[PDB]
RNA sequence: GAAACGAUGACUGAAUCCGCGCGGACCACCGCGCAAGGCUAAAUACUCCCAGUGACCGAUAGCGCAUAGUACCGUGAGGG
RNA sequence: CCCCCGUGACAGGGGGCGGAGGACCGAACCGGUGCCUGCUGAAACAGUCUCGGAUGAGUUGUGUUUAGGAGUGAAAAGCU
RNA sequence: AACGAUAAAAGAAGUGAGAAUCUUCUUCGCCGUAAGGACAAGGGUUCCUGGGGAAGGGUCGUCCGCCCAGGGAAAGUCGGGACCUAAGGUGAGGCCGAACGGCGCAGCCGAUGGACAGCAGGUCAAGAUUCCUGCACCGAUCAUGUGGAGUGAUGGAGGGACGCAUUACGCUAUCCAAUGCCAAGCUAUGGCUAUGCUGGUUGGUACGCUCAAGGGCGAUCGGGUCAGAAAAUCUACCGGUCACAUGCCUCAGACGUAUCGGGAGCUUCCUCGGAAGCGAAGUUGGAAACGCGACGGUGCCAAGAAAAGCUUCUAAACGUUGAAACAUGAUUGCCCGUACCGCAAACCGACACAGGUGUCCGAGUGUCAAUGCACUAAGGCGCGCGAGAGAACCCUCGUUAAGGAACUUUGCAAUCUCACCCCGUAACUUCGGAAGAAGGGGUCCCCACGCUUCGCGUGGGGCGCAGUGAAUAGGCCCAGGCGACUGUUUACCAAAAUCACAGCACUCUGCCAACACGAACAGUGGACGUAUAGGGUGUGACGCCUGCCCGGUGCCGGAAGGUCAAGUGGAGCGGUGCAAGCUGCGAAAUGAAGCCCCGGUGAACGGCGGCCGUAACUAUAACGGUCCUAAGGUAGCGAAAUUCCUUGUCGGGUAAGUUCCGACCUGCACGAAAGGCGUAACGAUCUGGGCGCUGUCUCAACGAGGGACUCGGUGAAAUU
């Protein structure tokens, strides 16, 4: 499930690593690898924006299609399950009788060598790409889009599930991994099943280093900073705030809602996340 | 110890250069201002 | 400010001759005026350059220079 | 991974082998712990001796991006 | 004062107006993973020749990196460009913005990377993969022949195309050995008389049935439209078929032969010493790369550029008695870069400055190994004042009777320890460790014997005070505080108990996400991510745990009501004119979010406390404990990085202990994620104790070297 390590260096006890024994040892497709340069969390005016990003292993992008409507009707077979660095999920390769090779997110269980079919006429088995309405109620599913053909924007990270509460208007009531209930147009595609890896939540980083290998620069406690630097800065010791917990920019953290008050999407949220 | 000025032809040209100075109104304004002072050295590319 | 009048950013929007606009809230009266269409020399300003003059200076003075924006300082702007 | 030994509800244990590590001693390189010298210096921050790191959160060249209430900062109001 | 590292100088000879400083000779000394050699960046004539000597040179100069003059740098093949793309910069159109302007797809610029044809020698005083010689190679254009029907883009596909660690086989560069080969001459000072001594010992090209490890490997037919916009002998699917051991293919390098060089030196001429001519040998044994075969093998997770050239297929096209393709010949060959310094006296440091500067090369002997240490080769250098003295005092060193931390704020400093082999090794623990714990032994030479060699074991013998015989080369332990750990920080007084950290919690965020930079309905980060994700906040491995208080404050939620701005509505009040009318002010009712108010909320800000009585002069060491604000301390801890009283009290250690340890509880003024109490391990952290050892000390001596002193040369400064 996970690889462990004898304590032969101090930071090697707690450490753990993912199980790769089920990944077909393959270089990604030459026709599908794109070049992904990094950013410091800097934007086209050169300023840090996203804060504490840098370093980490060099990464290539592997193009995916989520909107499978390109290849609806025809079906392919599972060629392999490879490793993708930029995603929590393992991904998998598709060989169509059509002749095209494509990449789709790889769901929990789905084995190499299986065949899978996109398009309205497809069974409720793992991997098929169905419109939402054609999905039997209470089904477990992921890769839900918010607009038909726009592409899967929901349920993508490892071990995530969307469970269809059930049909309604033009739309279908949907259960989001956050515990939030949403309305989604039934014309939107989806892909049958739980996401995969799933044990991902259990891995242990172990040594500072690991953070750096995942391009995460150390994260700075405000309380260490200075008055000039940040609200929690100053005082003559280890200090406890001295005011409400607050972001660098001053807006309250811990408890203050933030979603914009007047918004279109609201009349599609049936229950708040809780 | 390592000192401030560490010569680099391409640096100097790309930074204090004539093309550089002309690329912007403020650099154009240097050019004119200098011409006016009667400098032998209008700009770094004059060296 | 009792705040007229011009001026627009937003919203709104009338009369054309017994008509219209002003006259320092506002009304009558009495006066001055023809908006929403354009150009216009002359008297005025300045002084890089040129000429004449001086109870201005004559080599630490007078321009920074009896010439140089040079030598020299500065990554540079710039100083000199 | 390969042989060997152990079965109280028990991981284990031995041997071969393999070659992991913000592992270890230590030079290059990176660094500045402590003392002395130096203090109109050899030097506007160093020298000898001693010391830290030394496959990593490593060191380094080149090209390039970010700036003044602004940048950048494993945070000293440090550095620009 | 000083003349810029204590690496070191001596004599002869020459020159010259003048010499410690210049030139030559002979030695001496110093570097030798460098203080030698080659690039890059930078510098700019500093290079070579001939001359010069005012100033520059920390003295002096006849000399020079200085001054004057003249020479010197040669490329189809090395590097850049006429090719390529990355970050980035640009960018018609296009998207925004008071202006100047900010973005921005394609395209374009952009090497630090992809691509790409030449090697071996020789020589100017100064250039060399450039020139000369010798033999190759590349594209391009044309001619003659082989031609005898295809050529294949601005689009397609293949390909280029990439990580870290480790490692098997073969070789080379290269270095070692020798009664191998070749050349020279000599006999020293007791011996040697060569079996001694010194030096040299194969580079390119071509061919060759010689050897050769390693490395590269599917072919074809057919089907499927739906995939590659379209096309398509190309590509990708699906299906069929082809004698697994391999052969198919390649040949790092080796041997051979031939040929072109080179080669120790030999010769001859000669002009502060060069010029030409000539030319021997080529062994066997051993070591061996980070280089080559190579795009190899295995293992790992953090999952490792792009584009062009290249190969392949059609589109269009012009052809199909001149289409590709080949062979030979001729022709052609642009632009910029090449001198010299280049770990430094020529670059950055105001200096001919003890600093800083990226990559490659970097020999031998000895040493377990090595780019370590000592000595040394090649090569380079003695650091641009010198000479004497041999006081105080100062710096850097050697040794030191007896004692051994008695020094002191503190063993600060300095010593002891020191490599490799064997023996041996504690509490404690997360079973990895602590650990090189501690401690003991061994180490050199000869000879024989055995074994797997460079070597080691065993036995016996030998010499000295001593055998990692010189250099490199851990002192150890017991016990606390803090932090878990590797890491990080105040360039130039703090390296830590600071920060970061893995782990944990709270919370926000449903994607045009929250959040953030923005003239901005632009664009961008977040993220080509999607709640196992992302932001913000605190805590800080791990273990056991993380209590009471929601009154105030802040957040989430509630809603009867009280609420509240513009506005909506103008009942009603005035002004004016004779008046229709124009006009000044303006009340109800209504009217959003937000506050008041109700509830919830601590790993939200925070709170978890006042106190009662003592003989005497308006009073000091000591006291046992009841308890007001929403509540009034659950564990664990406690004289503490927290303790005022304070050297609290007892015990420990000590001859003696304001420090340290343990216990006590009377916690001025601990306490649970501003975390509580522990915790093996880790520490240039802090604190106490011990063993060892020592000039730290009683108490200072003797010695050395560098100054200080003296003489000749040049000659500052703060201050006044
Ligand atoms: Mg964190
Ligand atoms: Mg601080
Ligand atoms: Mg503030
Ligand atoms: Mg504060
Ligand atoms: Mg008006
Ligand atoms: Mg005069
Ligand atoms: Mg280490
Ligand atoms: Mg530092
Ligand atoms: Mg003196
Ligand atoms: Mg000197
Ligand atoms: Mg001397
Ligand atoms: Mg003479
Ligand atoms: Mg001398
Ligand atoms: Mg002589
Ligand atoms: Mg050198
Ligand atoms: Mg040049
Ligand atoms: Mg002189
Ligand atoms: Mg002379
Ligand atoms: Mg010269
Ligand atoms: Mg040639
Ligand atoms: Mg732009
Ligand atoms: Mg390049
Ligand atoms: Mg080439
Ligand atoms: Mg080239
Ligand atoms: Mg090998
Ligand atoms: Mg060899
Ligand atoms: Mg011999
Ligand atoms: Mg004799
Ligand atoms: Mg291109
Ligand atoms: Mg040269
Ligand atoms: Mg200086
Ligand atoms: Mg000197
Ligand atoms: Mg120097
Ligand atoms: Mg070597
Ligand atoms: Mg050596
Ligand atoms: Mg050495
Ligand atoms: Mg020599
Ligand atoms: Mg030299
Ligand atoms: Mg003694
Ligand atoms: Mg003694
Ligand atoms: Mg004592
Ligand atoms: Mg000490
Ligand atoms: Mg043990
Ligand atoms: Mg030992
Ligand atoms: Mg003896
Ligand atoms: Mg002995
Ligand atoms: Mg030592
Ligand atoms: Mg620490
Ligand atoms: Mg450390
Ligand atoms: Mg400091
Ligand atoms: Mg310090
Ligand atoms: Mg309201
Ligand atoms: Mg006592
Ligand atoms: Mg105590
Ligand atoms: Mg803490
Ligand atoms: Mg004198």
């Amino acid at each position: 499930a996970v690889k462990k390590y004898k304590p032969y260096t101090p930071s090697r006890r707690q450490m753990t690593t993912a199980d790769f024994s089920g990944l077909a040892k393959k270089r990604p497709e030459k026709a599908l690898t794109e070049a992904l340069p990094k950013t410091g969390g800097r934007n086209n005016r050169g300023r840090i924006t996203s804060r504490f990003i840098g370093g980490g292993h060099k990464r290539l992008y592997r193009i995916i299609d989520f909107k499978r409507r390109d290849k609806s009707g025809v079906n392919a077979k599972v060629a392999a399950i490879e490793y993708d660095p930029n995603r929590s999920a393992r991904i998998a390769l598709l060989h169509y009788a059509d002749g095209e090779k494509r990449y789709i997110l790889a769901p929990e269980g789905l084995t190499v060598g299986a065949t899978v079919n996109a398009g309205p006429e497809a069974e409720p088995k793992l991997g098929n790409a169905l419109p939402l309405r054609f999905v039997p109620v209470g089904a477990v599913v992921h890769a839900l889009e918010l607009v038909p053909g726009k592409g899967a924007q929901l349920a993508r990270s490892a071990g995530t599930s969307v469970q269809v509460q059930g049909k309604e208007s033009d739309y279908v009531i949907v259960r989001l991994p956050s515990g939030e209930l949403r309305r989604v147009h039934s014309e939107c595609y989806a892909t049958i099943g739980a996401v995969g890896n799933a044990e991902h939540k259990n891995i242990v980083l172990g040594k500072a280093g690991r953070s750096r290998w995942l391009g995460r620069k150390p994260h700075q406690r405000g309380s260490a900073m200075n008055p000039v630097d940040h609200p929690h800065g100053g005082g003559e010791g280890r200090t406890g705030a001295g005011r409400v917990p607050v972001t660098p920019w001053g807006k309250p953290t811990k408890g203050l809602k933030t979603r914009r008050k007047r918004k279109t999407s609201d009349r599609f949220l049936v229950t708040r996340r809780k | 110890m390592k000192r401030t000025y560490q010569p680099n032809n391409r640096k100097r040209a790309k930074t204090h250069g004539f093309r550089a100075r002309m690329k912007t109104k403020s650099g154009r304004n240097i050019l004119a201002r200098r011409r006016a002072k009667g400098r032998h050295q209008l700009t770094v590319s004059d060296e």
